């Protein structure tokens, strides 16, 4: 009768809804993850009103409702700077154990990510202030290991080096930058690394600071 | 003119068959985009529009001018081909799919489709289809001009490049830039949209080399040495996937100038000016020549009412309740008979943008200084309005279902106490019963008065919304002849808003108003609105003051969030910006009259979310970004003008003291110190509004919290009513206070136009000393000083005793 078919149809979209939770998070896209939704909210926008009054069908489409809701959430949570400091932290808030590598979709779904918007929410905007740091430590790693010094000749006799400002604002500004780094609490990651480059850099300055004196004062007493 | 039989020809070329009326028609179109498109004001565009027919119905007799012309001129190749001219609804609906898709792609804000948005949008979608098709606009900012050209260049798959400008941005930097683009652009024949603003054009150095590269078709010299080299090996690349083998240097060179006049289009985008054009004129010709002009400057009535009738679907705004006024107060005359509440809402934030540029025109003819007002005020006081109204609503559906619970504990409350009467204490019983019922009749009474708030929401929230967005920059006196004039059109739309509302009050609590007080804040009325001002904003602020006290409070407000200081002149500018947008601290900016075009991508909050990280464009310098990031820029200079790109992506916060500033303050302090009853009436008046409400409020949610102590104790003494009679107490002083308010008014505004002649001494005093140093330079004095003899005169005053 019509329970039979809605019930059939019913099965036939728990299917899909399993068949595509058991992609894993890994392997997910948020983009054709959304298009899909939108797929199947035409699929059952597409079953005759009868059909569509049953208790079942509501609780189906209002539970897809919250998923394309909670889409723009996974979205953010599919990020790069979750790292996995702050997935098993929200693991440990949310007291739910789950496996990096058998990670997928479908337990994150069951978990009420509405319910928890503001620990997620929390959670993303801590990962972006420690990608932030780990990204600028990255930038000065790089820009650190390629800067040259700018060698010229001097009358044939020896090779000096100029750009003395550019290279003093450029280690006033990393030196004022790690400095800065104490504060903003996202500081107590990546604090032994943070040390060892100000104490290099303050070595720069030192050594550098010293070397332009140097500098000035031969070529004046050479020449 | 040969660019007109060029564009006829290109039409008439997929075309072999066409009456006279299509090819009438297609000269029409040429010359509206061709002559109207460049002109500036509405008379002479409405000129050229009837000229037009004039001359084609003079020279073109026996055609029917119905088909031969219509008033919805447009022509596309986006409805099917061949140039076919298309209708207004069928081209809406399929930019419409479009823009659909490109939110999917990039630019998630929404944009709203008027007749003029989509009128310039198949403008620089011909021009774009065009060899050599330099194009520049013209037009208020925030008009549309950037969005809408990356609109058009992705939908044609014109890649969108953009430079961006900062302070010593040398001309070295605009060289490789240059470099850059002409390899993206001639090498890989990968079209590029280049994009300038006005901002890198102020310096004439590029704009040599740009007028070179426009009327050449690439400037001769930019490629030298090596990097020419390069140039020359990649271009044999680029020679070889086109299967066009050449040798010769200058014969590939010659090729990639063809390559790049077909693959290359630029954008230009300027601030209107009448001496700047001419500057621009003066220092380049191609801009006019080479350079196709299209204007558009402030949204018409029909672009606002629409985009705020977009922008105003989510929130209910649906008052059944709602009667249409005889004459309504209409400026859009599309408006709809007989309107809804959202239509007369709209039409009413339509009326105050306009007024506020009638105001802004006006205080421009009274001589004054004025800055310039923008559609993007628009969108930031319909943000501030939506904001607001969802806020509100939210706290006042909290404080109802907070009401209900509380009814229900004390349903459950006398259901328990009647079961404990069933088994002197029976009169103390039968008090408590009584006194329940009469706290039942008050929680009623709340009710109501939740309700009457639930009606008055919208309109107390738009003139909230209103204030707190649009002025700002005006003085005291001027604020307040803005906020009476959007009371009084309200009124007229029969809009429900309280009449006697304090902006004060309503967008702020008591906790907030004593942090302020603990910093150095003055209790000065146009002190605590910027503060208001100053805690709610979208855009980052612009503080302006001659005292500096500014800088101070807002330093010690954020002190706890480590915010620090930075000026503009100092070299350490930059690197106090990357750190401050980095780290997530705020930054305080001084001296803003020598302002740095790299802010544009801050104030802009243009950020992309790509990989994983949030990035921020400074320069050529890609920066990670911090949601604690709140930026707040200031001068101390009050009397410099602003170019309106920068007055369009910061609100104005202004301390100047003026003639009716300095005047209510010292009517104010007159009051405190001389009539303390009167001055202490008039707190009780402002604090009826909602603080005593809420601190009743808050003794209810006490008793409340109380009472679920309970578990039989309740009747130790089977008199728990001392509580409820001090709440009993309490209810009846602040409903006589209510009760009574059009007396205190009265008396109010008796003793203070009895007052207002010593305040208006006062500031003629103040301000002929702040004058005197135009007779010697000896003769300075500040505000300050004339506080100091201010109170001299009010306190340790022998004569008063
Ligand atoms: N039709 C529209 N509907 C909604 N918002 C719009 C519309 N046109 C423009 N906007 C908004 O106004 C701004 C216009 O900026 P734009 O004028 O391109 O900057 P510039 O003045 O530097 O060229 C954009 O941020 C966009 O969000």
């Amino acid at each position: 009768q019509d329970l039979k078919g809605v019930w059939s149809e019913l099965s036939k979209v728990w299917e899909q809804i399993d068949q595509m939770k058991e992609q894993p998070w890994v392997s997910v896209q948020p983009r054709k993850l959304r298009q899909n939704l939108d797929a199947l909210l035409n699929q059952l926008k597409s079953f005759p009103a009868r059909l569509r009054q049953y208790a079942s069908y509501e609780f189906v489409q209002r539970l897809l409702k919250g998923y394309m809701k909670i889409n723009m959430l996974v979205i953010e949570l599919k990020s790069e700077a979750l790292k996995d400091r702050h997935w098993k932290q929200l693991m440990k808030r949310l007291h739910v154990n789950w496996v990096v590598s058998e990670l997928t979709l479908g337990q994150i779904w069951d978990v009420d990510l509405q319910k928890n918007e503001a620990i997620v929410k929390d959670v993303l905007l801590v990962a972006q202030g420690e990608m932030a740091l780990e990204e600028f430590l990255k930038q000065i790693r790089e820009v650190w290991n390629t800067y040259e010094l700018d060698l010229v000749n001097y009358q044939n006799k020896c090779r000096l080096i100029r750009g003395w400002d550019d290279l003093f604002n450029k280690v006033k500004e990393h030196i004022n930058s790690v400095s800065a780094m104490k504060l903003s609490p996202y500081y107590k990651v990546f604090e032994e690394d943070a040390l060892s480059w100000e104490d290099k850099l303050n070595r720069i300055m030192a050594l550098f600071d010293v070397w332009i004196d140097v500098q000035r004062r031969w070529v004046y007493l050479e020449g | 003119m040969t660019r007109w039989v060029r564009g006829i020809f290109e039409a008439l070329r997929p075309l072999e068959t066409l009456p006279v009326e299509g090819l009438i028609r297609i000269w029409a179109h040429e010359a509206l985009r061709l002559f109207q498109d460049r002109l500036v004001e509405d008379e002479e565009r409405r000129w050229t529009d009837e000229n037009i027919d004039t001359v084609a119905l003079k020279h073109f007799p026996n055609i029917d001018r119905e088909k031969a012309m219509s008033r919805p001129i447009l022509y596309s190749n986006w409805l099917s081909k061949d140039y076919i001219p298309v209708d207004q609804e069928e081209l809406r609906d399929y930019v419409k799919a479009r823009l659909k898709v490109f939110y999917e792609e990039e630019l998630d804000v929404p944009l709203v489709l008027f007749n003029e948005v989509l009128d310039h949008v198949l403008r620089i979608d011909r021009i774009f289809r065009q060899p050599q098709g330099h194009l520049l606009l013209i037009g208020v900012s925030g008009a549309g001009k950037t969005t809408l050209s990356r609109f058009v260049a992705w939908m044609n798959g014109l890649s969108v490049y953009q430079i961006k400008v900062h302070r010593k941005y040398t001309g070295e930097d605009f060289d490789e830039d240059l470099r850059t683009v002409l390899r993206r652009s001639g090498c890989k024949n990968e079209k590029i949209a280049f994009i300038m603003d006005e901002s890198n054009v102020l310096d004439s150095g590029f704009l040599e080399r740009m007028n070179t590269l426009l009327a050449n078709g690439e400037v001769p010299g930019l490629f030298e040495g090596d990097e020419y080299a390069t140039l020359m090996t990649q271009c044999k690349e680029g020679a070889q996937k086109e299967g066009l083998m050449l040798d010769s240097h200058e014969e590939l060179y010659k090729w990639f100038t063809s390559q790049v006049i077909r693959n290359l289009h630029v954008v230009f985008t300027m601030n209107p000016s009448s001496e700047g054009l001419k500057d621009r004129a003066a220092t380049s010709p191609a801009l006019f020549n080479r350079c196709v002009l299209n204007w558009f400057g402030d949204w018409s009535t029909e672009a606002l009412y629409q985009v705020g009738k977009e922008f105003t679907s989510k929130m209910d705004l649906e008052k059944p309740n709602y009667i249409v006024p005889d004459y309504m107060p209409v400026v859009y005359d599309k408006l709809p008979q007989p309107p809804s509440h959202r239509e007369a809402i709209v039409n009413s934030c339509v009326f105050v943008h306009q007024t506020l540029h009638q105001a802004n025109a006006r205080l421009a003819k009274r001589g004054g200084r004025t800055m310039a007002i923008t559609p993007r005020h628009y969108l930031d006081f319909i943000n501030h309005y939506a904001n607001l109204f969802h806020e509100k609503r939210s706290e006042l559906e909290e404080q109802q279902m907070h009401l209900n619970v509380g009814l229900r504990k004390i349903k459950e409350t006398v259901d328990q106490v009647e079961e404990l009467r069933r088994d002197a204490k029976v009169n103390r019983s039968t008090a408590l019963l009584k006194s329940l019922s009469a706290e039942r009749e008050r929680w009623e009474k709340t009710s109501e008065t939740f309700k009457n708030q639930m009606s008055t929401i919208a309109g107390d929230c738009l003139l909230s919304a209103a204030f707190i967005a649009y002025a700002g920059y005006f003085d005291q006196q001027m604020r307040q002849n803005l906020f009476t004039t959007w009371s009084h059109h309200l009124q007229q739309a029969n809009i429900q808003f309280r009449t006697d509302i304090a902006r004060t009050e309503y967008l702020s609590n008591a906790d907030e108003r004593l942090r302020w007080q603990a910093s150095s804040l003055p209790a000065d009325d146009l002190c605590t609105e910027n503060a208001i001002m100053l805690k709610r904003f979208n855009r980052y602020p612009l503080i302006i003051d001659p005292s500096g006290q500014a800088t101070e409070f807002i330093m010690n407000e954020y002190k706890d969030r480590k915010i620090t200081r930075t000026s503009f002149l100092d070299d350490a500018f930059r690197k106090n910006l990357e750190s401050a947008l980095r780290f997530g601290n705020p930054l305080l900016v001084q001296d803003v009259e020598s302002y740095d075009p790299v802010l544009n991508p801050v104030l802009n909050r243009e950020v992309r979310r790509t990989g994983g990280r949030v990035l921020i464009t400074l320069g050529d310098q890609d920066i990670d970004l911090s949601p604690s990031f709140v930026i707040f820029l200031s001068t101390r200079d009050p009397t410099v003008e602003f170019p309106p790109d920068l007055c369009s992506r910061v609100t104005f916060v202004n301390f100047t003291v003026t003639r009716s500033s300095l005047q209510s303050q010292c009517l104010n302090e007159v009051l405190k110190a001389e009539r303390p009853d009167v001055d202490e009436k008039r707190s009780d008046l402002l604090k009826l509004q909602g603080e005593f409400q809420l601190r009743l409020r808050q003794l209810e949610k006490s008793l409340l919290q109380a009472l679920n102590e309970v578990k039989g104790r309740i009747l130790d003494d089977d008199t728990i009513i001392t509580t409820l009679e001090n709440l009993k107490r309490e209810a009846a002083e602040v409903t006589r206070k209510v009760e009574e308010t059009d007396i205190v008014m009265q008396e109010v505004e008796t003793v203070s136009q009895q007052y207002l002649p010593l305040s208006t001494a006062c500031s003629s005093i103040y301000f002929t000393m702040e004058s005197l140093k135009q007779i010697h330079f000896l003769y300075q004095y500040s505000l300050q000083f004339f506080l100091d003899i201010y109170h001299n005169v009010l306190y340790e005053n022998p004569n008063l005793k």
